[PDB]
DNA sequence: CTGACCTTTGACCTAG
DNA sequence: GCTAGGTCAAAGGTCA
DNA sequence: CTGACCTTTGACCTAG
DNA sequence: GCTAGGTCAAAGGTCA
């Protein structure tokens, strides 16, 4: 659910 | 303790369902606070170089980097990895 | 999980720079949590018998144990370290 | 002898 | 329909 | 002063 | 491209 890979 | 605030530093990727990698960030506060077992320890603030400060997380020491060559070397390594 | 809402169990005192004792307990709730790595574990809600539920307090699945008779010797021999 | 306060239970409703 | 929860009142313990 | 709970404040994500 | 719902972390206030 957060940023980025 | 190990880092003081005001201090530049690299930080995990505080969210563990993402890619493992190392953020420039920099120590906005640190706080004493305490382990299951009562013990103090050290909580720091980390503010991520280039995003708002509502993208600020607590971490754990473990999870903070002093800004070394070293650690700027696992930071493009790690950058790699999740890249590829 | 290993206990369930309902549970009558024994658990460890919740504060840390008290004596370690073992009270006798009820679960209340429970509930899936997450560990600092993200990997999901058990949180249970546990209420001290003879206290009122303002004393109830969160614990890790290592704090409560099963009301056994293993477990109830344990908690008369810490309950004796204690008292001495 | 009384009241405060805790526990365990059976009744019930509601939301899912 | 049944279930898990939540609320509620009855009833018994211990205590000061 | 603490732990639990609840609420508000941004910001994301996944649906549509 | 957008919006609507849920959800998350931080932070703050309340309750006992």
């Amino acid at each position: 659910h957060r940023k980025v890979l | 303790f190990k880092f003081h605030s005001g201090e530049k530093v690299l930080c995990f990727e505080p969210d563990p369902t993402k890619a493992r990698v190392l953020y420039d960030a920099k120590i906005v506060d640190v706080i004493v606070g305490k382990d299951e077992k009562g013990r103090k320890i050290p909580e720091y603030l980390i503010h991520f170089n280039g995003w708002n400060r509502s993208w600020d997380r607590w971490a754990a020491e473990d999870h903070v980097l002093r800004d070394t060559d070293e650690n700027r070397r696992l930071q493009r390594k790690l950058a790699r990895k999740a890249v590829a």
